[PDB]
């Protein structure tokens, strides 16, 4: 994946990210924008409206977990495969989440980063991050591939 | 196939863009080219470098088309017919590319309209762009 | 919107299916379940074994709905109203699955109508099923 | 990805396949059903009509080549990755074929097998071949993944 250069750029920027905040936002927007994904979180309660979703405590919390998993892979950018083995098993083997959804979440995260950092989130920076979500998505769908 | 709520959200959002449509059109292309290099294959003879007057110009063309679409949310087919002919029949652009440009455009808007780019607005703009893409990929004939 | 040529092709093909419509819908489900095992997750209450009567029964229902769309190629959205609600709004079926069932349907038809399943008929049915899928995934709200 | 029983089943059915006929028909239908794909076969002449396409000799010609590729893969159902590594660099790195198209061709070939074998092409046999086209497409797209 990422060169050392790109690795550093991404790594440096990640440090400005508030996982609590961005995590809940990315998960909430995924359920809102691609409503079929709600079927997997039925348990989380009220997801009836955009507002219900975005204010859902379970959504905010789960969102946190997701970004944390993102933080980790950032730390293991060379072996996403192994970093995500256990998650690939939960998602594919147990949940049977279609791998295209993994890509949808990655893209939503990028939209959320753009919204929160504005001009700081440059085209080049975005490009780096796209490589990353791509790597994350691939590593998770491995139980399929 | 946009609900009234969707149309109101798009109209509202595009209104905030106002006079920056062209600049946003250009940045969206740039983000696309950078993030998804393969798309560069459709512009063989375009300097796709940062600041190229060709990206600039092109960004302004796309923005114009989108404005046209926004003003004709009731008849996109009719609004984008010439472009379907161009993109699908003439250029034979693989349909996956429409999704890359749509994403790039959402990234651009989000970056420039943080307070306006609410989850509901994002949902509506995502649907609008998909509808626009559906029309541009309609005449594969 | 299908061309009149496309519509003639669909009408003609379904015509040859005729009285086997119910058996082909059942076969299409069985092929989907076998080829793409994840689709089985939407029917945990079903006996999904070869020759199951639930599957056979459901197959008759799928065929019936396709017949209805064929007899209403001009108002698919109108004809498939409650179905969009059920699939998108109540069941929240992931759009990818629609492509899997379409494929299963084309394989079934090709196998039973080799002579009639020409490149042209193939393209028309492909477009038909896509339209059908689109309507069924319109009401996710 | 192919159990021993699956491999055997697939192996034996293939013996009856007329690669030449099947190949041209498969490539032809792809160009007809998914027209953007003609972008890559500009150099084949007239692709203007289904008729021009199905009967185009370069198409038929190129189609048999493709099938020959399949057969070899059929011969190494264990190393599709290795078997296709060269074709992967070609299609990806040189031609820039979106990997979604690899899947489309695999599906089209299945439809062609069905049209040609009718009854003999059972749900089970079909299921076995779906596994096969998926393994080939994966192997072709790895230069991406
Ligand atoms: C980059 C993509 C994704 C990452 C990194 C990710 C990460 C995670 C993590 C860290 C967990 C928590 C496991 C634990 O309890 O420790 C989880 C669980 C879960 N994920 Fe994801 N996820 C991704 C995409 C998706 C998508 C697209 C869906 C569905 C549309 C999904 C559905 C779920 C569900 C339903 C759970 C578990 C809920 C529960 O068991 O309480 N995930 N995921
Ligand atoms: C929302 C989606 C899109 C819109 C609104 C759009 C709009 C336009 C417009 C307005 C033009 C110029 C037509 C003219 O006046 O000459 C154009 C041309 C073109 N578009 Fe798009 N387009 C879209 C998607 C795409 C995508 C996804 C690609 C490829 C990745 C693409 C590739 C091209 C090319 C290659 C040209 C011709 C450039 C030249 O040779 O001058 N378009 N598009
Ligand atoms: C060509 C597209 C499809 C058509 C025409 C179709 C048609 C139908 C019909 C007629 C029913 C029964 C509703 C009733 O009469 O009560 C139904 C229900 C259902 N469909 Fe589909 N369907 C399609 C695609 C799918 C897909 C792709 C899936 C998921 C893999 C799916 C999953 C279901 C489920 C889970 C039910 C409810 C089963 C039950 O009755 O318990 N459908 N569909
Ligand atoms: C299962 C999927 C596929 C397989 C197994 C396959 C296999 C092959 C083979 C064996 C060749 C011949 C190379 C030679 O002359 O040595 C080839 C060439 C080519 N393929 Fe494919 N292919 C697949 C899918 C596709 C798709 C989806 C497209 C584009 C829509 C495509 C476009 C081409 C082109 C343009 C060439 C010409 C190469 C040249 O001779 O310059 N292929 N492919």
């Amino acid at each position: 994946m990422l060169t050392a250069e790109e690795k550093a750029a991404v790594t440096a920027f990640w440090g400005k990210v508030k996982v609590d905040e961005v995590g809940g936002e990315a998960l909430g927007r995924l359920l809102v924008v691609y409503p079929w994904t709600q079927r997997f979180f039925e348990s989380f309660g009220d997801l009836s409206t955009a507002d219900a979703v975005m204010n859902n405590p379970k959504v905010k919390a789960h969102g946190k977990k997701v970004l944390d998993s993102f933080s980790n892979g950032m730390k293991h950018l060379d072996d996403l495969k192994g970093t995500f083995a256990a998650l690939s098993e939960l998602h594919c083997d147990k949940l049977h989440v279609d791998p295209e959804n993994f890509k949808l979440l990655g893209n939503v995260l990028v939209v959320v980063l753009a919204r929160n950092f504005g001009k700081e989130f440059t085209p080049v920076l975005q490009a780096d991050f796209q490589k990353v979500v791509a790597g994350v998505a691939n590593a998770l769908a491995h139980r399929y591939h | 196939v946009l609900s009234a709520a969707d149309k109101g959200n798009v109209k509202a959002a595009w209104g905030k863009v106002g006079g920056h449509a062209a600049e946003y059109g250009a940045e969206a292309l740039e983000r696309m080219f950078l993030s998804f290099p393969t798309t560069k294959t459709y512009f063989p003879h375009f300097d796709l470098s940062h600041g190229s007057a060709q990206v600039k110009g092109h960004g302004a063309k796309v923005a114009a088309a989108l404005t046209k679409a926004v003003e004709h949310l009731d008849d996109l087919p009719g609004a984008l017919s010439e472009l379907s002919d161009l993109h699908a029949h003439k250029l034979r652009v693989d349909p996956v590319n429409f999704k890359l440009l749509s994403h790039s455009l959402l990234v651009t808007l989000a970056s420039h309209l943080p307070s306006d780019f609410t989850p509901a607005v994002h949902a509506s703009l995502d649907k609008f762009l998909a509808n626009v893409s559906t029309v541009l990929t309609s005449k594969y004939r």
